[PDB]
């Protein structure tokens, strides 16, 4: 992601994929993780 | 007796104060609802009692069967709850 700007104003992003965050993380980190992501989830549901 | 205590507290206060003591007496109506009344609460998710917008479709489907249809004699309390199911 490269934004130029007015007075000489670049910039870069780059944007990696979330999976490769969750591979440096165990397997009893993960799948608690995934609960309460499916817990928010259904909560946002009804919030939104 | 249930019904009582309700008549005290909750159904004689006007209509400012009603929705205001609700929700301060929420849990424990809830409680003897499914305990004490007749009419149960109906919200039931996980074997836990809850609000009616934390439930799945199916397991609002299958509270509608639980509480409309009675297995034992495989017949509805009404055909007009059949035909809200």
């Amino acid at each position: 992601v490269t934004s130029f700007g007015f007075g000489q104003k670049g910039a870069q992003a780059v944007v990696v994929h979330p999976d490769y965050l969750f591979a440096v993380l165990d397997r009893s980190t993960y799948e608690e993780y995934a609960t309460k992501v499916s817990a928010r989830n259904k909560k946002t549901y009804r919030y939104m | 007796m249930f019904w009582k205590e309700l008549d005290d507290t909750i159904f004689n206060l006007p209509k400012n104060k009603l929705l205001d003591a609700l929700n301060k007496k929420r849990d424990h109506i809830i409680k003897k609802l499914n305990n004490d009344f007749q009419k149960p609460w109906f919200g039931k998710n996980a074997n836990g009692v809850c609000d009616l917008q934390e439930m799945t479709y199916k397991e609002v489907a299958n509270r509608l069967v639980e509480l409309m249809y009675v297995k034992k004699s495989h017949r509805w309390i009404d055909v007009s709850l059949r035909n809200m199911y």
